[PDB]
């Protein structure tokens, strides 16, 4: 006979790709007096 | 037959003399090549490798050693020269790192969508923290929710150096002070930090020590 | 009857993880003389 | 007849959060004399 129902859903995807390096950091700090 | 297997780091699927999945050792060889610098780890020995990977599946087939004892993965980037914490720096750096912890957890603040980041209450210690057009009554907060994080293997109020790794290694070659500065907190030197050792080392007075930050 | 066609694909994986932390932010300016 | 072979794995996650602002820049000189 004609052939029967199609299988399930297959697996998760993989994991993302790693985003970027962050926003550099603030200003330091005046050196006091 | 694998892609359902999956083996501890180090390891991949291979099929046995039967076609049923196994798990061996890792060819170095095979793993990705650093998508740039960063993805390169250093080692003990100022010793270069490719990629995390590259350490496992070195280590992996590994045990044992005592010249092997004295081995083990530093931090990530790729091995350079560290200058030396001098002390006008070491002192210096605490108010640094604090800082970056504050703006660590605002910086969180705005990605958690629903608990996944911070929890209610800390997204409301933040809250209260954020709100300041106005020093230390920030700081508090950060450092302990910074040593929540990292004491778990297992959680029992000390931070062994195993548990450091995650903030000692990807902060080694951004802040040379960084190794320094964390075996100069477990004052007593017992090899391990106590919350009590950690506050202090971030310049936070014993009466703020609320061991429920955590 | 032969097998039927295989299913969807599995729901897509997860979001990446974040990226390294940023540079150190630029030496601060000289103070009080 | 059979249900067909499961399906096959998702799409790829996207890509991650950027890392965190790094530390702030370091002191400042102190003032000429
Ligand atoms: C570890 O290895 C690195 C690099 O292989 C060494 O850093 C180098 O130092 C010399 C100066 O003597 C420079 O010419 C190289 O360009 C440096 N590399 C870098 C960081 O770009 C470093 O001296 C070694 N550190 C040790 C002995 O632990
Ligand atoms: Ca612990």
């Amino acid at each position: 006979g004609p052939p029967g129902p199609p299988g399930p859903p297959g697996p998760s995807g993989p994991r993302g790709q790693p985003g970027v390096m962050g926003f550099p950091g603030p200003k330091g700090p005046p050196g006091a007096p | 037959p694998c892609q359902n297997h999956h083996c501890k780091h180090g390891k991949v699927c291979e099929l046995d003399e039967n076609n049923t999945p196994m798990c061996v050792c890792q060819d170095p060889t095979s793993c990705p090549a650093p998508i740039g610098e960063f993805e390169k780890v250093c080692s003990n020995d100022n010793k270069t490798f490719d990629s995390s990977c590259h350490f496992f599946a070195t280590k992996c087939t590994l045990e044992g050693t005592k010249k092997g004892h004295k081995l083990h993965l530093d931090y990530i980037g790729p091995c350079k020269y560290i200058p030396p914490c001098l002390d006008s720096e070491l002192t210096e750096f605490p108010l640094r790192m604090r800082d970056w912890l504050k703006n660590v957890l605002v910086t969180l603040y705005e990605r958690d969508e629903d608990n996944n980041l911070l929890t209610e209450k800390q997204k409301l210690r933040v809250k209260k923290i954020h709100e300041n057009e106005k020093n230390y009554n920030m700081y508090i907060f950060p450092v302990h929710w910074q040593f929540g994080q990292l004491d778990q293997h297992p959680i029992d109020g000390y931070l062994s150096h195993t548990e450091l790794a995650p903030l000692r290694a990807p902060l080694i070659p951004m802040e040379h002070c960084t190794t320094r500065f964390f075996e100069t907190c477990d004052l007593d030197n017992d090899k391990y930090i106590a919350l009590d050792e950690w506050a202090g080392c971030f310049g936070i007075k014993q009466k703020d020590i609320d061991k429920d930050l955590v």
